[PDB]
């Protein structure tokens, strides 16, 4: 079901990107000749679920404006007519490639790229969770790279912020999904405990991989992902172990000798003595003791970038109330309806410029 | 009705003639400034007291102090049926890349989700 009707404002050039909930396509703005990205969301209020992470998607990104976290230049208005409006067109920046092609190439990743991408991903992510939002799916295919080294969080349909009142717990693992590999304890053994330390994990998966150029935890399952990180972080001490909410995991928690934590200096030998101090304080059971991104911005490893003035939050904070887990699917379609039109809406040539 | 005046480096200034209103958020602010400032992101910025220091607003809070002075600074003036000066504001310029002080990175051969990997290209 890829087929791009954006005409006359946009041209159409190849196809780069897909996944589930779209396409996304390379294109150029006609009279212009400027350069973006174009992703095609078809019948995107035909399933409830696909409906909120779409309304979730635009929300989110309309919020937000920093060069590290991707941006929508433009959502195509309804062509004619209605009738039955079924596939969203959502332009945004054009980006040549993405972190997971970087690092895994015959391409030389230097120390000081890891430096400066980890330092701009650290950037955009202080400025989300600011806004109290949570991302929840960070890899390195979700973190998009062009030739300057400009690095961009996308992918938002995973995000959700809060935690609300004591509900939801639980059901806030609810619809999700993702990857083990990058995935956080307290997400893993449902530890009642969720926050922007979420993200952390997983960059901390992130930088260990750009380090070594391989997966840092690639587990081909559950208990297999929970072993791997085992192994070289040690067994989660009893405090933790006695947080676990479910299965029991706890139970085969509850097993196993306790080991105990290998130093990152043997599992990265060769490794930037800063890169692992740092890396180390990202990597931890506890959502509580991973140090934030703000103070992970004024780690001594990102000292050369670091610019206070420069890493700003996100002016009010982002509002997750709207959370539509039951909510009809028709008033989904009605809100997503109702960005794109506020979005164009919102000019509004309402200035004067002095000649 | 108010008037916000936006300088903008080597070209002029932009006029905006608000609605009214209520109210006036600190975002609406950032984004008209971010569409005559299309080329930039723009998360700041300052404007002028009567001693003529810069004050700097980065969110609504420090917006509600902008609004009560010049409506002080408004208030005395047309009282001396003085001409009313629109409130001028200075977006805080921010750093493009900038950021890298120095490199680059290929795109023209990805292939490639490797783990060792990753078998593809072309040119
Ligand atoms: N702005 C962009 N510029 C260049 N490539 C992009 C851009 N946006 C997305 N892509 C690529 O297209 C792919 C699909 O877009 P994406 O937004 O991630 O789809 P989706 O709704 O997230 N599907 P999924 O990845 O399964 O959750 C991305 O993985 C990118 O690799």
């Amino acid at each position: 079901d890829v087929t791009f009707d954006v005409g006359d404002e946009y041209e159409i050039i190849e196809t780069i990107g897909n996944g589930a909930y779209g396409v996304v396509s390379s294109a150029r703005r006609r009279l212009t000749g400027q350069q973006v990205a174009i992703k095609k969301i078809p019948n995107a209020f035909d399933v409830v679920t696909n409906a909120k992470r779409t309304l979730r998607e635009l929300k989110i990104l309309k919020h937000f404006k920093h060069d590290n976290i991707i941006a929508i230049k433009d959502i195509l208005r309804p062509t004619v007519p209605y009738g039955e409006f079924k596939s969203v067109y959502v332009v945004l920046d054009l980006m040549e490639s993405d972190l997971h092609q970087i690092i895994h190439s015959s391409q030389p990743l230097t120390l000081e790229h890891v430096r400066y991408f980890l330092y701009q991903l650290l950037r955009g992510l202080k400025y989300m969770h600011s806004a109290q939002v949570i991302h929840r799916d960070l890899k390195p295919s979700n973190l998009l790279v062009n030739e300057n080294c400009e690095l961009k969080i996308g992918d938002f349909g995973m995000a959700r912020g809060l935690c609300t009142s004591p509900a939801e717990h639980q059901y806030f693992m609810t619809e999700y999904v993702a990857t083990r590999w990058y995935r956080a304890p307290e997400l893993m053994l449902s530890l009642h405990e969720y926050t922007q330390a979420i993200d952390l994990w997983s960059v901390g998966c992130i930088f260990g991989e750009m380090l070594a150029r391989r997966q840092l935890f690639p587990g081909k399952n559950y208990v297999h992902q929970l072993q791997l990180i085992m192994m070289v972080l040690g067994t989660p001490s009893p405090a933790v172990i006695q947080a676990v909410g479910a299965e029991r995991v706890r139970a085969y928690i509850q097993s196993l000798p306790p080991r105990q934590p290998v130093p990152w200096e043997t599992v990265y030998p060769g490794a930037d003595r800063q890169a692992l101090s740092l890396l180390g304080r990202m990597l931890r059971f506890e959502p509580s003791a991973r140090i934030s991104a703000a103070a992970a911005l004024r780690h001594p490893f990102l000292a050369k970038y670091h610019d206070p003035d420069d890493e700003p939050d996100c002016a009010p904070p982002f509002d997750f109330a709207f959370d539509r887990e039951a909510l009809t699917r028709e008033r989904i379609k009605e809100a997503i309806v109702a960005e794109i039109e506020d979005f164009h809406a919102r000019r509004e040539g309402i200035r004067q410029q002095i000649r | 009705v108010l008037v916000i005046r936006i300088k903008i480096p080597n070209s002029g200034a932009v006029d905006w003639t608000v609605h009214s209103g209520p109210q006036l958020l600190f975002r609406d602010v950032l984004d008209v400034i971010g569409q005559v400032l299309p080329e930039a992101t723009t998360t700041a910025f300052e404007y002028e007291d009567e001693d003529g220091d810069r004050i700097t607003v980065r969110s609504d809070e420090e917006m509600k102090a902008m609004l009560s002075y010049y409506y002080s600074t408004v208030m005395e003036q047309q009282v001396n049926g003085q001409l009313i000066e629109p409130l001028q504001i200075f977006p805080r310029a921010c750093k493009p890349p900038g950021e890298r002080n120095i490199h680059g990175l290929k795109v023209n051969t990805r292939a490639g989700p490797s783990q060792s990997g990753r078998h593809h290209h072309h040119h």
